[PDB]
RNA sequence: UUAAAGGAAUUGACGGAAGGGCACCACCAGGAGUGGAGCCUGCGGCUUAAUUUGACUCAACACGGGAAACCUCACCCGGCCCGGACACGGACAGGAUUGACAGAUUGAUAGCUCUUUCUCGAUUCCGUGGGUGGUGGUGCAUGGCCGUUCUUAGUUGGUGGAGCGAUUUGUCUGGUUAAUUCCGAUAACGAACGAGACUCUGGCAUGCUAACUAGUUACGCGACCCCCGAGCGGUAACUUCUUAGAGGGACAAGUGGCGUUCAGCCACCCGAGAUUGAGCAAUAACAGGUCUGUGAUGCCCUUAGAUGUCCGGGGCUGCACGCGCGCUACACUGACUGGCUCAGCGUGUGCCUACCCUACGCCGGCAGGCGCGGGUAACCCGUUGAACCCCAUUCGUGAUGGGGAUCGGGGAUUGCAAUUAUUCCCCAUGAACGAGGAAUUCCCAGUAAGUGCGGGUCAUAAGCUUGCGUUGAUUAAGUCCCUGCCCU
RNA sequence: UUUUUUUUUUUUUUUU
């Protein structure tokens, strides 16, 4: 019922890079939408981000077909759960301003 | 409308698969207390058979990962 | 290696404006969101977000505007920081009807009976330079039957052309345990001949003349 | 597994609204995809006028 | 080198065209006039109602597409200066060499 | 035995009550019809495994932009899937969780189930809860929207008088207007919405603007005609036609008559036009319709053998019937065959997620095919060589050659699939129908009507609908009987 | 000159 093992770490890598995840509601069965950022199509994106929005790790917004994923400071407190793996790096939204 | 449903039962409870194995599965044979004997056949090299073995069957030889099938008369 | 027709590029731009605006009103409903002006430049695309609380837009470190700057890039494919977002402080809060209905919503969620909230927003709008205003609230209020409520203060135009640049329509939904409440706020902007306050064309009915000229005119 | 058959490259199934994933009421083709129900909501944004 | 101004409304079209002519004619630039391409009208007609009850009542939506062509035969170095104008957001510019 | 009966008085509504008006969803004078036939397509009723369902006077019935081969699809019949988020807890397999070859099985090449046993690497799985999803119910729980009351002129408050009050007076005796439109009178005073004013379009126009993505005149070259400086079409300046911006131009202004100092009406000159078509559109409502447009939504219902979801068929089309919107017709003012001849909206490809328009040449009788070329468009299709009409031929009052349904055989073309529906074409078959009873609809000038084209749906695609044109009448310019509305 | 009838109950009220 799982993804491949590279899939979870890759999609959390994309979230830890940008801080913004975006997909659409088209659930993989009548047609095959692929994210332009990754290889895995869209179903596993949904199943990965629903675990975050359920536990409260990543907030959710919906628009016209699409999901946008939003990140709070509580979201950063559970970006610490991703920071289990690498050294201390903030995703490049919060950190600096020129 | 106001339709009402029920089970006619001409199709009983067919269970989903309950995977059956032994308690553990012992594969490797030691000869002379230190020499390795392998009882079962190995898959050919299509980036599967290096550490993945075949299945035994009445006539078939099945590869687990990449579904390579050999069979001989 | 890409171009489309002039007939379809305008309607694609319009669907882009509508998508952007209603995503910003679906997730910026917390503070006072008024609108956008989207400027295009062949090096950079600016998005001006007319909003009320720019403190809530900047946030902690300048965080939310940069997050939504990444958001707008990651679906429309304008990379490398080509799209730049800015927020602007709306000076007349009570003049934007979209802002005032959005201010009415968060009061009407947490208690705050409909009479007190509606008279409070009407006195504020009428104090804020408005010539006339109308607030209509429909929904399950104090019963099972849908008793609609109307509130009119001053001077309202309904027919003719200059509705479309005198009357600012605001239509919003409120979810409560009773169900839903539909609100309609429409505010007739005052005629100011110069500036950003109201429209610059006068009413065709309201005709201004000049006061008398002179007096002395006798021969030498 | 067979989740997807039935090529769906054309016809009524391939037509999907851009606003609420509707397919039943017909969807136009001017570079635009709507319902005709939510088009009236959004014509004032996308820039159509009656006259 | 020609410039195509395709705009959303007529007043901003006329104002950016007048600004371009005023910023053009002080130089020694031979200018071809603001030629008026004919108006395209994209029409959409709508049933107005989610369910089919009542009198048959139709919307009639229009957009007017306006287009002006201006020819400025020159070296392209001057055209780079001509491009730099604080332009109205409802106007689209094409340049063609 | 019953909780009212009743009295005055106010506002609605209504009146086969009176006054004053208005409207072709009303009439008169007329036109085209519809209702009669065939056919297309909705609805009721049957049949059905299901023939999914909403709407039932205007204010439902070519409506859900509902033109379905499956998808759509909500209904049957059968087979898979978890997308069971997430907590706590159970086994925790001393790591074994799912994926699958082959064989049986099943429509299936579904590891669905059984035989068989390799793989899979801490997401599972089992359960207690919660939750998710729903074209399920409830439009009489609701928002949004739409329609209608209501295409008529109506509607409301502040202060003040009247009355205990409900309310009224403003909002009116009269004149006038499409109009609560104005003039006037006046216990009312100033006001506001609506109508107009406003926006688009139409018509006129400057010799303003100005044009190699539009032209024109000249000037050439150039082909033919006669040959006589001519004539027809191929390749220097000016905007009249082509496009579109600013501006102007029409106001009852001028005359006369009817008019109370009036408000205004009638007739006429001049003009391009003495006013065209729309849009928007009040206060208050319907217990109008939509939960099947929505991630707009309350509550209920169902949630793993699912009302979620795919997947394969079938179906909404099935016919002793009645009804509605329509198309083709009933022929000589016509059909057939040839020739001649002029349009306007607007549409067209690598599109925010899946998509063309066609020029040329050659093959084929036609539907069509093959190469080649253009068009992201005032550039190419396309000086959109349209139909109607016009000229010539044949047919000659005959169910005739009008009529073209019924249906036999074949041929292209889309598509994953046309069979119990595609569509197009060829040959054959050749019915009813003789201008339509009771009744009813629509309509005043580029109008009804004949006719073709473009768009929406789409792949295939119009008899539908929505815009465009093209040819182009008859009879009104009036009333309140009939239908219905507004004011005392 | 006509011209009659057309189930039955569904309708509750505020602070400044
Ligand atoms: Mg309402
Ligand atoms: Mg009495
Ligand atoms: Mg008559
Ligand atoms: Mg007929
Ligand atoms: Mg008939
Ligand atoms: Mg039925
Ligand atoms: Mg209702
Ligand atoms: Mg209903
Ligand atoms: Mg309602
Ligand atoms: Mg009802
Ligand atoms: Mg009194
Ligand atoms: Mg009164
Ligand atoms: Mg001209
Ligand atoms: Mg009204
Ligand atoms: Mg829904
Ligand atoms: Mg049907
Ligand atoms: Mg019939
Ligand atoms: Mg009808
Ligand atoms: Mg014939
Ligand atoms: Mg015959
Ligand atoms: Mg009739
Ligand atoms: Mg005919
Ligand atoms: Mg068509
Ligand atoms: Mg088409
Ligand atoms: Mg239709
Ligand atoms: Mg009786
Ligand atoms: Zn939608």
């Amino acid at each position: 019922m799982l993804m491949p093992k590279k899939n979870r770490i890759a999609i959390y890598e994309l979230l830890f890079k940008e801080g913004v995840m975006v997909a659409k509601k088209d659930v993989h069965m009548p047609k095959h939408p692929e994210l332009a950022d990754k290889n895995v199509p869209n179903l596993h994106v949904m199943k990965a981000m629903q675990s975050l929005k359920s536990r409260g790790y990543v907030k959710e917004q919906f628009a016209w077909r699409h999901f946008y994923w939003y990140l709070t400071n509580e979201g950063i407190q559970y970006l610490r759960d991703y920071l289990h793996l690498p050294p201390e790096i903030v995703p490049a939204t919060l950190r600096r301003s020129r | 409308k106001r339709k009402k449903k029920s089970y006619t039962t001409p199709k009983k409870n067919k269970h989903k698969r309950k995977k059956v194995k032994l308690a553990v599965l012992k594969y490797y044979k030691v000869d002379e207390n230190g020499k390795i004997s392998r009882l079962r056949r190995e898959c050919p090299s299509d980036e599967c058979g290096a550490g993945v073995f075949m299945a035994s069957h009445f006539d078939r030889h099945y590869c687990g990962k990449c579904c390579l099938t050999y069979c001989f008369n | 290696a890409v171009q489309i027709s002039k007939k379809r590029k305008f309607v694609a731009d319009g669907i882009f404006k509508a998508e952007l605006n209603e995503f910003l009103t679906r997730e910026l409903a917390e503070d006072g969101y008024s609108g956008v002006e989207v400027r295009v430049t062949p090096t950079r695309t600016e998005i001006i977000i007319l909003a009320t609380r720019t403190q809530n837009v900047l946030g902690e470190k300048g965080r939310r505007i940069r997050e939504l700057t990444a958001v707008v890039q990651k679906r429309f494919g304008f990379p490398e920081g080509s799209v730049e977002l800015y927020a602007e402080k709306v000076a007349t809060r009570g003049l934007c009807a979209i802002a005032q209905a959005e201010s009415l919503r968060y009061k009407l969620l947490g208690g705050l009976a409909v009479r007190r909230a509606c008279y409070g927003v009407l006195r504020f709008i009428m104090e804020s330079g408005a010539k006339g205003c109308e607030v209509v609230v429909s929904g399950k209020l104090r019963g099972q039957r849908a008793k609609s409520m109307k509130f009119v203060d001053g001077l309202m135009i309904h027919s003719g052309d200059p509705v479309n640049y005198y009357v600012d329509t605001a239509v919003r939904h409120v979810l409560l345990r009773q169900g839903v409440l539909g609100i309609k706020v429409k505010i007739m902007l005052p005629w100011d001949p110069t500036g950003k306050i109201g429209p610059k064309k006068p009413l065709p009915d309201h005709v201004s003349i000049v006061e008398p000229k002179d007096e002395i005119l006798p021969t030498t | 597994q067979l989740y997807w058959s039935h090529p769906r490259k054309f016809g009524q199934g391939s037509r999907s609204c851009r606003v609420c994933s509707n397919r039943h009421g017909l969807i136009r083709k001017y570079g635009l995809n709507m319902c005709r129900q939510c088009f009236r909501q959004y014509a004032k944004d996308i820039g159509f006028i009656k006259l | 080198i020609r410039i195509t101004l395709t705009s959303r409304n007529v007043k901003s079209l006329e104002k950016v065209c007048a600004d371009l002519i005023r910023g053009a004619k002080e130089k020694n630039l031979k200018v071809k006039g603001p030629v008026r391409m004919p108006t395209k009208t994209l029409r959409i007609t709508t049933r107005k109602t989610p369910c089919g009850e009542g009198s048959k009542t139709w919307d009639r939506f229009q957009m007017r597409i306006h287009k002006r062509l201006i020819d400025l035969h020159s070296p392209s170095e001057i055209v780079k200066q001509i491009t730099s104008i604080s332009i109205e957001p409802g106007v689209e510019v094409e340049v063609t060499i």
